């Protein structure tokens, strides 16, 4: 099955599950998402505030956590276990 | 020009191998494209500076964690009953039993107990408070910063040194022996005398009172007047407590020998004299070669003139100076051979002659510190031999080395490989047959039918050292020898008291099990030397494949033809001998840890009856000491060894995971990844995601390396865990 | 020798479909088309895996690798007395004829082809790598 | 025990050292 | 990609070409053997590197020799 | 089972005597492997289940085991002949 | 050319399996331009299983 | 020698003789005194008592474990531990090495030398297995005459 007039159809370049419908939403739903997700578009810009915002948000709740929230900030609550040879 | 940019041939690779090999060919600077001599030596020089900066930024963080999260002052008050704290633990995955169980040493939270012997070291050297360790950490931050500045500086074109400066071996040896080994051991001596001896005697000598605290009652008067014995006049007595002024002496350079009776460790006055001796002899030995002033040696004419006239060595060492000086792999192999033989001399002389205060009493720290330098030394020695193989492929010129000793090694290389093979086979049949025989006799109810051989040669050497246990009475154990009478007023009153003690590890009482495992050790060194000498001397070629040099060093194979050429390369002999160093040092540290784990709790008869047969090794060492290892966490609860119980199981994962790369080979996984690539390319919603690197299986050399590294990580983690959990949970 | 032109009108062997066929390397990098003339309707083993009924006339088969064309081609040169040729097809539309280059198979010698990659020395007279340090040339290409 | 301000001195001097490590890694690249 | 080199020890036995699965080797005329032909590798960029030619070469030591160098999508044997 | 076992002793009471059907030769210390399996017998305790199989077959004496052994030898000669 | 047909020669070729080995000459090619005319048969095979190899007269001596 | 008491006067070696018969005597308590398995344990006890009376009479050295240790240095008291059975061994091992070497020379000068190693010629083998009795006089005799070793010009050597 080789054609020499359509090179994509004879090699497997098929949109197997694609659709050519232009739109199925309405204008009210579409204008809401592009307004809110307009500052999240650029890859270089989005990678900057996700690293800087992600480093702050793990250091905040890592430090403001309580004893019941995380056991490493609870500390010891009993007498320490003495090892052998008096150590 | 993609990653990797140093090799053009890997940048056009459209697969994942380009990502992999660029990590692994990253430091092989001479195999790079468009690559010259000057760039080679300058990149190696700046990589040395980065290595120095990493070492000093490592020590800075190992000092900062002791000064910050460790109880160095509390360990200084009582070094016998306080566990040394490495650093604090902040793990979000701990429950309350793990926080409550890892809180040791009187800390405020979960901490890690330091088994690196840094507390014993910093105590003996003079560091007492956390502020001194913090100042040392800031100082070594500055030193690593200076080495980063110097590494950046020598890559700048104004300060680039030429290859003729790099290949100046005479000036490098003179300033290494004079400066690196002489003025640093004389600097040391100035520390040990100014700081460490008065801190052992209670006097607080720091930088503020360096010029006022006189190290001797008459300082620098008897030094320049010749009467040096004033510096050995009043030594520390046997009633001296370490760090306190009571019971102390005034002499800074003694020659007592033996051990401090309270710490079971070497005397700081002896180590100060030791460093003044390996400082005078290294500054004097550093005035040997000719650099700029007419006097000295040319090592080329030393090697040219050292030819035996009978022709038994051929041309002798003619042409070897240019052979070492042009080949960086020869110098690196020589440096790693010497470094392995001295990292193993480090390991053998810090357990038997403990150099740091209260290091002999801390048992698991001593066990870690022996296993550390015996594994780092069994990877440094194998790197030496591997670099001999890389020298023989990419750096050995047979025209320049014409009938010298190095060419004559290739002339009789089958004799060396066959006689290492005979020695390895001899040691293997004999050691395995005697252990299996002793196993059969303990199995058959008759312990008396064992072939037990008393190691009378090494026992004769111990009696030559002064051990009166065996009663040989030849020299230093008999009073009629001239060596004893030359030593009995000078160093032997300390040495004989240290060696006739049976609680220390100085020249332990050896038996038939020690004989048998020393032949296991000789088997391990001989077979590792067999594979490595075989790789180094069949590096250029062999009778199966004569053009191994033209295929590089680490090539996979040569195809299924001519019978089959799997693991034919010299890298594959290095690969097969990493298993042999792991087995060798496993036998060595098994013998160390079981000879000491029976010494420390007293019953040396358990080792004397059980080490002669391998069921004693399996049952009384591998099974008996692992009682509190694998009970580090239970269904009932978890102990403080739980991290050592996970790291033990973790080792059994990674080691066994290496088997996946060492048994299963490439084309199975290549067809598997072909099916996976079809599955990703046909799955709806996932076909949209593409790869840029074509998914391939791990290549053959990479497979052997990944399985070898997994084998090594599992092997070092299974034993680091077992060894630091079967001595630190059952102290003694 | 004038190279044969790919007709792109000869039909395919009767094949039920395989999952070993053309992946996305055909779509973006290359794929290989092998064309051969058949005596009759036979059954051959597909190099992607499976069996197909080959036609009674000329046949066209699309393959992904050059090794699949020789594995098929040596199969229908020994089991069948069928002369074959294959091509290399790129996604831009260029068809690169590959084998046999002179029209006669490379096992048989032709006077038109020239010696390339041939060394006048042996393996034992190859130079050592120590005397060829830091050069583009290696021990075998000179 | 060391103080709070000494941790600030160590973290700046490590960040200065981290810059000088970054400067050598740029020069080792070139 | 891979560099396949033919040396002058070849006897023109043709079995290196017959063992080749990616059509790298061809037999060119020569004057150094009884068969009056030597192998050559014009399509060495199509070489997978399998060394089937080295397995089929009866000359000791080998006349065809494959050196595994830079590996591309030809010499990796991929279909994706 | 016929000659080197305690099958009659095990068959008298099998809850206390272990099944054993292999006697070793007293040569090199391996005679400790002839353990106390019960019934006044020394030998390797077998785990192959032949004793319970012969109890399920109704075998009461070792003469029946010897007859089955020589019959199996006859059938082995028949398989070699075939 | 060649030493002799049916003679015993020793191989001086370094990369051969039969280096310093006794071999029997079975054929010498007298055609000019042949680099390795002397065909030497050996009692032992190599790893490829063959015993027939072609050597130049410069790589052989009579023994 | 080497801090080891002799086994005839070793209290630990006599302790192991006492606790080995006592282990075997307790094995004898659950058998009839005239039974067949009791004769094997009674032969085991007499084999044990013969063994301990043989080890003490040969001047063996016993350590603190009560076990006989071998001195392999070459002591005049201890020749039968290593030196005497080592010379007995090396004579037998050199017998194996001399009749296997002389068989290969005898089959290398044959019509089909490889069929005489899978199928070993027993009349050729047994006529030199007798000849391996006097092998130190034939190995050093071949060493002095130069027939033991081969010159390196006739030895297959892998290239450098
Ligand atoms: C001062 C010590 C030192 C120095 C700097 C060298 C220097 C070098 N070695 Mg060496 N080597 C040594 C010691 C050392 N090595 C030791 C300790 C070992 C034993 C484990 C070896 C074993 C080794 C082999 C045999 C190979 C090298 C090679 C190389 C090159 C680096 C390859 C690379 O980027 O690896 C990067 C490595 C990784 C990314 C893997 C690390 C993963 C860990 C283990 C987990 C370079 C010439 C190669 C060479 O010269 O090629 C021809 C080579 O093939 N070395
Ligand atoms: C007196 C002058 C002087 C001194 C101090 C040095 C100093 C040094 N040079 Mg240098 N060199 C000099 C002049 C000098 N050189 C001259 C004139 C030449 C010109 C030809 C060279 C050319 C040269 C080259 C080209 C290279 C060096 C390198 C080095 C370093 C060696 C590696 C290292 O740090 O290991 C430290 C080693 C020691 C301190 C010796 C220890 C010895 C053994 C192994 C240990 C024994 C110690 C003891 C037991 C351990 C106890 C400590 C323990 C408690 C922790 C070191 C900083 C290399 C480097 O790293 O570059 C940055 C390098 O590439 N130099
Ligand atoms: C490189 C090594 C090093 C350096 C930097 C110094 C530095 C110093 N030493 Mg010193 N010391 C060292 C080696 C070192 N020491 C060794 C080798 C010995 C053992 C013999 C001593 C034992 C020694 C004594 C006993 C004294 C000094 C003193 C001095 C100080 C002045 C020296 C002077 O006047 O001239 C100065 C702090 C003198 C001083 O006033 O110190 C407070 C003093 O009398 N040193
Ligand atoms: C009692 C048990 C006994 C047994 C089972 C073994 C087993 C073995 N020994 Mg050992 N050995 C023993 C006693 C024992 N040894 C004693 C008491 C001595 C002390 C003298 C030695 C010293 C020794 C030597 C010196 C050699 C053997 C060798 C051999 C092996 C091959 C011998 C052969 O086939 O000859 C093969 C043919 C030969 C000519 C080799 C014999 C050595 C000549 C005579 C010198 C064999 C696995 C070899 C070995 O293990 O090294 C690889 C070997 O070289 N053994
Ligand atoms: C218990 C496991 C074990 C055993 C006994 C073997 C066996 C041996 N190794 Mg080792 N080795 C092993 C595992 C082991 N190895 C593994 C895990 C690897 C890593 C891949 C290797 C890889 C290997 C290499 C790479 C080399 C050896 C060699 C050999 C021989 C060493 C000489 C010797 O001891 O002869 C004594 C023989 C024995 C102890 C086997 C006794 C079997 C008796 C006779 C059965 C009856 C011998 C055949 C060397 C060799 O063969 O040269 C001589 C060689 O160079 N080994
Ligand atoms: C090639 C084999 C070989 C090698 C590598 C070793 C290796 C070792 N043995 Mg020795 N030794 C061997 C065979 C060997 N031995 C034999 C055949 C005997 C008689 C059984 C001894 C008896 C002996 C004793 C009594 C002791 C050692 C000890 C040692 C160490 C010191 C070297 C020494 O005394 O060797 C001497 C080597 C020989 C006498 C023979 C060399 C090989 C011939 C040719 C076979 C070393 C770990 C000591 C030890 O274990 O330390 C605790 C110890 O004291 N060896
Ligand atoms: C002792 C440590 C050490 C030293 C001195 C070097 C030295 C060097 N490596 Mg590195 N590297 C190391 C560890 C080391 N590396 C480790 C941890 C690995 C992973 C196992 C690598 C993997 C690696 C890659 C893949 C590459 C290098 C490269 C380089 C250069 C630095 C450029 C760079 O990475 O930017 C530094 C950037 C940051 C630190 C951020 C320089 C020659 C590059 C090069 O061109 O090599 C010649 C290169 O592409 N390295
Ligand atoms: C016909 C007898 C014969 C002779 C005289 C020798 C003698 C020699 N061989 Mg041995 N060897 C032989 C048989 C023989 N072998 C056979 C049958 C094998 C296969 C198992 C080998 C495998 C072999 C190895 C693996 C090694 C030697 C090596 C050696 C040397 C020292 C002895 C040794 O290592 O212990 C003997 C070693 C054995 C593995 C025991 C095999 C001996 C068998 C039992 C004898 C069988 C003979 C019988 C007629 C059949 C010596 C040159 C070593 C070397 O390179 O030289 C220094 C060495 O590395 N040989
Ligand atoms: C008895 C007298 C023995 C003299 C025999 C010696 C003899 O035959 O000379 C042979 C050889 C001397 O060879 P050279 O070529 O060096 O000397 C040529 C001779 O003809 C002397 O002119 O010496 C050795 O091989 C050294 C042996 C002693 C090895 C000493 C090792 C030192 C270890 C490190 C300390
Ligand atoms: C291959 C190769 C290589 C390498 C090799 C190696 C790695 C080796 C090793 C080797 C080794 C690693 C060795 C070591 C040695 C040592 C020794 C040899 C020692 C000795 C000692 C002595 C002799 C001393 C003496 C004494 C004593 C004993 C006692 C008393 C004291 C005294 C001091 C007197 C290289 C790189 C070069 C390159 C080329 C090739
Ligand atoms: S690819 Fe693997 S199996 Fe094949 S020859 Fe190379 S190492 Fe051996
Ligand atoms: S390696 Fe394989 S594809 Fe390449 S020339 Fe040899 S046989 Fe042909
Ligand atoms: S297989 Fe070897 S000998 Fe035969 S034609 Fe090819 S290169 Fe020449």
């Amino acid at each position: 099955y080789f054609d020499l007039g359509e090179i994509d159809n004879t090699t497997g370049n098929w949109d197997l599950y694609g659709n050519d419908d232009p739109n199925r939403y309405n204008g009210f739903q579409n204008k809401f998402f592009e307004t809110f997700a307009g500052a999240f578009t650029k890859r270089g810009l989005l990678l900057k505030f996700l690293v800087l915002g992600g480093a702050t948000t793990i250091g905040y709740l890592g430090s403001t956590s309580s004893g019941d929230l995380l056991a490493i900030k609870n500390g010891p609550k009993q007498a320490p276990i003495m090892g052998p040879r008096g150590r | 020009s993609r990653f990797p940019k140093f090799s053009r041939g890997l940048s056009q690779d459209p697969t994942t191998r380009r990502i992999w090999f660029g990590i692994a060919t990253a430091h092989d600077f001479e195999s790079h494209d468009d690559m010259t001599e000057e760039r080679l030596y300058q990149k190696i020089f700046a990589s040395h500076f980065g290595q120095l900066a990493i070492i000093f930024l490592w020590t800075s963080g190992n000092l900062f964690h002791v000064a910050w999260q460790g109880n160095f002052e509390a360990w200084g008050q009582d070094p016998l009953h306080v566990r040394p704290i490495a650093h604090a633990i902040w793990d979000p995955h701990f429950g309350q039993p793990a926080v409550e169980a890892f809180t040791r040493g009187g800390a405020s939270g979960p901490v890690n107990i330091a088994y690196s012997g840094v507390y014993q070291w910093w105590y003996t050297i003079g560091l007492r408070t956390n502020q001194d360790l913090y100042g040392g950490s800031i100082f070594l931050l500055f030193v690593s910063a200076l080495f980063l500045i110097a590494g950046w500086l020598h890559l700048q074109p104004k300060w680039k040194p030429s290859v003729s400066w790099f290949k100046n071996a005479e000036s490098r040896l003179n300033h290494h022996l004079s400066g690196l080994f002489g003025v640093s051991s004389l600097a040391w001596t100035g520390h040990l005398v100014h700081v460490a001896i008065p801190e052992s005697r209670g006097e607080h000598v720091r930088w503020n009172n360096l010029l006022t605290a006189l190290p001797h009652p008459q300082g620098l008067g008897p030094f320049f007047a010749g009467q040096w014995n004033v510096y050995a006049q009043n030594p520390d007595s046997n009633s001296h407590l370490f760090g306190t002024s009571e019971g102390a002496g005034t002499a800074i350079l003694t020659f007592l020998g033996g051990f401090h009776p309270q710490t079971q460790s070497l005397w700081l006055t002896d180590m100060a004299h030791h460093h003044l001796a390996i400082a005078v002899i290294f500054i004097i030995a550093g005035h040997m070669y000719r650099t700029n002033f007419g006097i000295g040696h040319s090592m080329k004419e030393i090697l040219e003139a050292h030819t035996p006239p009978g022709g038994r060595l051929g041309r002798g060492h003619k042409g070897l100076y240019d052979t070492i000086n042009n080949s960086l792999h020869f110098q690196l192999g020589l440096a790693l051979a010497s470094l392995g033989v001295i990292t193993s001399l480090v390991a053998q002389h810090m357990y038997s002659l403990p150099p740091y205060a209260f290091l002999a009493q801390d048992f698991t720290t001593q066990a870690a510190l022996y296993t550390h330098h015996q594994y780092i030394a069994g990877f440094i020695m194998t790197g030496a031999f591997a670099h001999g193989a890389i020298f023989f492929i990419r750096d050995y010129n047979p025209e320049q080395n014409k009938d010298n000793v190095l060419a004559r090694m290739l002339e009789h290389k089958e004799a060396i490989i066959s006689h290492l093979s005979w020695a390895s086979l001899f040691l293997g049949f004999h050691t395995l047959g005697l252990y299996v025989h002793n196993d059969v006799m303990l199995a058959f109810g008759t312990p008396e039918k064992q072939i037990l051989i008393e190691p009378v040669f090494a026992q004769w050497i111990q009696s030559a050292h002064g051990k009166a246990l065996y009663g040989f009475d030849v020299l230093l154990s008999s009073a009629d020898s001239p060596a004893f009478n030359a030593g009995q007023t000078l160093w032997l009153p300390g040495w004989l008291d240290a060696i006739n003690n049976n609680s220390n590890s100085l020249f332990l009482t050896i038996g038939p099990g020690d004989f048998l495992v020393h032949h296991a050790i000789a088997l391990g060194l001989h077979t590792t030397t067999l594979i490595l000498v075989k790789g180094a001397l069949d590096a250029r070629g062999s009778k199966l494949m004569p053009d191994k040099k033209e295929f590089g060093y680490s090539f996979p194979c040569d195809g299924p033809g001519r019978g089959g050429t799997c693991d034919i390369s010299a890298w594959d002999a290095f690969y097969l001998a990493v298993f042999w160093m792991l087995n060798t040092i496993g036998w060595v540290t098994f013998y160390w840890h079981w000879k000491h784990i029976t010494l420390w709790q007293g019953n040396v008869a358990q080792f004397n009856e059980s080490s002669t047969y391998l069921m004693g090794w399996l049952r009384d060492y591998l099974w008996l000491n692992s009682s509190q290892l694998i009970n580090g966490y239970n269904p009932f609860g978890m102990n403080s060894l739980s991290v050592w119980a996970w790291m033990f199981l973790f080792g059994h994962l990674v080691w066994a995971t290496g088997f996946m790369f060492l048994i299963s080979w490439r084309g199975y996984w290549q067809e598997l990844i072909e099916t996976l690539a079809w599955a990703h390319e046909r799955t709806p919603l996932a076909n949209l995601v593409r790869w840029k690197d074509k998914p391939v299986a791990l290549s053959i050399v990479q497979a052997r390396l990944v399985g070898l590294a997994h084998f090594s990580v599992g092997y070092i983690f299974t034993y680091a865990a077992f060894l630091i959990a079967s001595t630190s949970g059952k102290f003694g | 020798f004038t190279p044969p032109t790919l007709n792109a009108d000869t039909p395919a062997p009767i094949f039920g479909g395989s999952t070993g066929g053309l992946l996305r390397k055909a779509q973006v990098e290359e794929f290989y088309v092998i064309t051969w003339e058949s005596p009759k309707e036979q059954i051959f083993e597909m190099p992607t895996g499976g069996a197909a009924i080959m036609r009674s006339g000329p046949n066209l088969l699309k393959l992904a690798r050059k090794e699949q064309c020789l594995a098929l081609g040596a199969r229908l040169r020994t089991k069948f007395k069928i002369q074959y040729q294959f091509y290399r097809v790129f996604p831009n539309g260029e068809v690169q004829y590959l084998h046999p280059k002179d029209g006669v198979y490379p096992e048989k010698v032709n006077a038109g082809r020239t010696a390339v990659g041939v060394n006048n020395r042996s393996i034992g007279q190859n130079a050592n790598p120590a005397e060829l340090k830091f050069a583009h040339k290696q021990a075998y290409d000179l | 025990s060391i103080s709070d301000s000494q941790i600030i001195v160590a973290l700046v001097s490590a960040f200065i050292t981290g810059i000088l490590a970054l400067r050598l890694g740029k020069s080792l690249y070139q | 990609a891979h560099s396949v080199k033919i040396y002058d020890t070849c006897i023109g036995c043709t079995q290196c070409v017959r063992a080749c699965p990616t059509d790298v080797l061809e037999m060119v005329p020569w004057d150094g053997c009884k068969a009056s032909q030597i192998a050559s590798a014009p399509r060495t960029e199509d070489c997978v590197g399998c060394k089937r030619c080295e397995s089929a070469c009866p000359t000791d030591f080998l006349s065809v020799r494959v050196y595994l160098g830079a590996e591309t999508t030809r010499s990796m044997g991929l279909a994706y | 089972g016929a000659r080197f076992s305690n099958y009659e002793a095990w068959l008298s009471d099998p809850t206390h005597i272990k099944p054993s059907a292999q006697v070793v030769w007293p040569i090199v210390g391996q005679k400790i492997l002839n353990g106390d399996v019960g019934g006044g017998f020394q030998g390797i305790q077998i785990t192959s289940g032949f004793f319970q199989l012969w109890r399920a077959s109704g075998i009461t004496s070792e003469l029946q085991l010897y007859t089955t052994a020589i019959g199996g030898l006859i059938f082995a000669a028949l398989m070699l002949f075939a | 050319i060649g030493p002799k047909r049916g003679s015993i020669v020793k191989v001086l070729r370094r990369e051969s399996y039969w280096f310093n080995d006794t071999g029997k000459v079975v054929a010498v090619d007298q055609a000019p331009g042949v680099r390795y005319p002397v065909v030497v048969r050996f009692d032992k095979v190599n790893y490829a299983g063959v015993s027939t190899n072609n050597y130049s007269p410069d790589e052989l001596e009579q023994s | 020698v080497a801090g080891l008491t002799p086994c005839k006067e070793s209290k630990g070696f006599a302790k192991r003789q006492k606790q080995e018969i006592k282990k075997l005597e307790g094995r004898l308590k659950l058998y009839a005194p005239d039974s067949a398995p009791a004769l094997a344990i009674n032969a085991t006890i007499e084999k044990t008592k013969r063994r301990f009376e043989f080890y003490g009479n040969q001047g063996l050295l016993c350590g603190t474990d009560g076990l006989p240790h071998l001195i392999v240095d070459g002591d005049q008291a201890h020749l039968g531990e290593f030196v005497y059975p080592g010379l007995v061994f090396l004579y037998i091992a050199g017998w194996i090495g001399w009749v296997g070497r002389a068989y290969l020379i005898d089959v290398r000068t044959s019509k089909k030398p490889t069929e005489k190693e899978i199928i070993i010629d027993v009349p050729l083998a047994l006529r030199i297995m007798s000849k391996g009795l006097t092998w130190p006089v034939a190995a050093i005799g071949e060493l002095r005459s130069g027939k033991l070793v081969e010159k390196s010009s006739n030895i297959t050597v892998s290239p450098r």
